[PDB]
């Protein structure tokens, strides 16, 4: 069975670093974790200037990135985000889109994302008549380049309605959400945050209602641990709030820690322990995967 | 007719004179902040001119938030990844103050911070 | 006799566990650390030979944040320290005025802190 | 006369990396600031493990940080902390740290610094029946270096009554002070931080009160833009609340900032600022509000 547990680098803030990137791929080998989800949001080029070109320091360092990613039994994914400025019909757009994934693929990637997280409703007066909604726009696009590239095992989409909270009226109701559960193709996996953006809980009930609409399971883009949003205040708990019985109902779980890379072990650690517990469709308690997980750190302190 | 292409706006030194005013000295605040500060405390003492002061400290809000972007989105990450914490932080906390004010119109910092608050 | 030479603690599995408490969830306190806050709260609410006790044990557990911030700091990994020093360090300074408030019963932030005063 | 201006990165916390540095050196030279005295709290040879010397890879980092430093041309001052778990009595200890100290000229330092900062003044036996009080013990070590050295030109000490608040039963009338003004050699520079560890201001009266003490004009180590006993607080203010009238009066102002590196701009451009104002100055000329302006208007083009 394939499930995709392991982190996303997903955050406002300075990025990790080479050797950092390559710490945690020992990590997640080393705990049984398989992906990597490459979305850092100081990346230019990954999000803002989408259809720049990376230089040669760039594209060296990226290769030697993804050279890791499979030397220590990591899937890599490359997510991009070109909701911004983006002319959903304008096919000059569409051939950048591949000519960056393109590049990207001479580095040695062949799992991708698409994110269309947090990004203006409205479409411009040209992608407007076009497409029926703003859902047709996105799925359009998405298909396109996910067949363009030989239909990936690996395709991720993040839809704008991303969570529960976001639900235009509510999940259950939602024309947007009924749009790429009907349109989306199958062997694309769709993101969720679950009932809000940092979910205190994710109830197995939610993601049974939201799996219904997007007409499969969803992959957890987790931000539990996820401090950008008040740098004030860091987050050394267990994973908490999510059911050992939600591992057979989602296709995976991707952590969106700390920003501080040092300060996520607790996390990722636990999420190993929380998958590891039930990794087969009270298993997993929070209070022993952190105690397990802090007998392990203390090593490192030396 | 279609989308337009990514443009930010450039950090000015009217940002910079705020930034600087916001996180000035050991001792002492700098005048806008010791200002926003005393317009704040003032509003919060009202209850019913009130709107025309309360107008002008949603702007002074949205000032340092406008400040906060365009600090965010200039070429030099450098400078900003070493300030990003106080930056992000008092962008969050004037965003709630402002909220707070369009409600008082209209009728977090962790566990060391609780303890702060519990204290003189 | 000569001056003892410098020999520093290791981080111990306790420091660890109370640093992970101290430091725990987005919408959660640690055990020890709601403790804590729980009894400051009592200890605060009194001025029976019952607090002396609770005020001992509390003042030891104000210790215990210092002493995990002295190993921490001298700790051989200078990496994990300094990813976490600022959070780490803030607490601990909190947490040595708290205990000196205990004491004393017994006989800061910022501009951002300043506003997150003022708000209920 | 000689005047040392500049920063010293003497904070607990994430000391500065190389690059950094040498864009301070940069920085130190474009705005005419000629000090950088390297006292940063992670460096454990420096303070805790005074005794143990620079590793092959360590000694290389050193050099370059100490090349680059005469290539803008700023005085690199080292700074060593021993009064941990000194022994002054005891010469294996004298000979260690002559030891540590030579490694380090051998990397292109000629200019030291001996602090005796935030340390336990109750000494041990040994030192005890040897030395008088803990200010004798300190000064003996202090002058034999400095003549082990060869008399340099930048040799300052910093004393345990290092800030007016610190001084017992105050500074006019200090014992400890009284032994290092009359028995710390002529050539070596006394850090002092003012009234206070953070002085919200350094007053003339004050500077003449500890000169006389200390029989000579003291270097000031500035705690103003200081930010490690807070985090959660960043100082972008002028330099503010030390007189123009106090140049004449000083040896040195080489100002401790905040930790992150960056944001540390406004805090050396105006104490250039503020130097430059009385540079020539015998024995009003600063404004810290057009000092910030002038500072605000030349950091903005790095935004770019």
């Amino acid at each position: 069975r394939r499930f995709l547990c392991g982190v996303v680098e997903g955050f406002y803030g300075r990025p990790w670093v080479m050797e950092q990137r390559k710490e945690l791929f020992r990590r997640l080998q080393k705990w049984e974790l398989n992906t990597y989800l490459y979305a850092p949001k100081d990346d230019y080029k990954h999000r803002m200037f989408w259809r720049e070109m990376y230089s040669v320091e760039e594209a060296e360092q990226l290769m030697t990135l993804i050279s890791a990613a499979r030397e220590y039994e990591i899937e890599f994914i490359y997510a991009i985000s070109p909701g911004l400025d983006i002319t959903f019909s304008n096919p000059k757009e569409v051939s950048t889109l591949k000519r960056k994934l393109d590049q990207v693929s001479q580095f040695g990637c062949r799992s991708f994302a698409l994110l269309f997280d947090d990004i203006d409703h409205n479409m411009c007066a040209a992608d407007k008549e076009v497409f029926s909604s703003f859902a047709h726009a996105q799925v359009s696009i998405t298909n396109e380049i996910y067949q363009y590239l030989g239909e990936p095992e690996t395709f991720l989409f993040c839809p704008t309605e991303y969570c529960g909270t976001f639900c235009y009226p509510n999940v259950s109701q939602s024309p947007y959400l009924r749009t790429v559960g009907e349109k989306l193709l199958p062997g694309i996996e769709v993101l969720w945050t679950g009932p809000k953006v940092v979910s205190k809980e994710i109830p197995v009930e939610s993601i049974e209602e939201v799996s219904k609409i997007i007409k499969r399971a969803p992959v957890i883009w987790d931000n539990i641990h996820a401090n950008d949003y008040d740098q004030k205040r860091l987050f050394l708990g267990p994973y908490k709030g999510r059911s050992t019985e939600l591992i057979p109902r989602l296709k995976g779980v991707l952590t969106n820690p700390n920003c501080e890379f040092e300060a996520n072990y607790v996390a990722i650690h636990t999420l190993a322990t929380w998958y590891k517990s039930n990794m087969n469709g009270v298993l997993y308690s929070p209070q022993m995967a952190l105690k397990l997980a802090l007998t392990e750190w203390l090593q490192e302190f030396g | 007719m279609e989308k337009p292409l990514y443009t930010a706006e450039p950090v000015t030194l009217e940002d910079l004179q705020l930034l600087a005013d916001l996180f000035y000295l050991p001792y002492e605040h700098g005048p806008k902040g010791a200002q926003m500060l005393r317009e704040f405390q003032w509003l919060r003492a009202n209850s019913s001119e009130w709107r025309s002061r309360a107008a002008k400290f949603e702007e002074m809000c949205g000032l340092v938030m406008g400040m906060f972007t365009r600090l965010s989105n200039c070429a030099n990450r450098t400078i900003l990844y070493d300030m990003y914490s106080y930056v992000w932080d008092i962008k969050s906390i004037m965003s709630m103050v402002k909220s707070f004010v369009q409600w008082l119109g209209c009728r977090r910092g962790g566990l060391a911070g609780e303890f702060q608050r519990l204290l003189p």
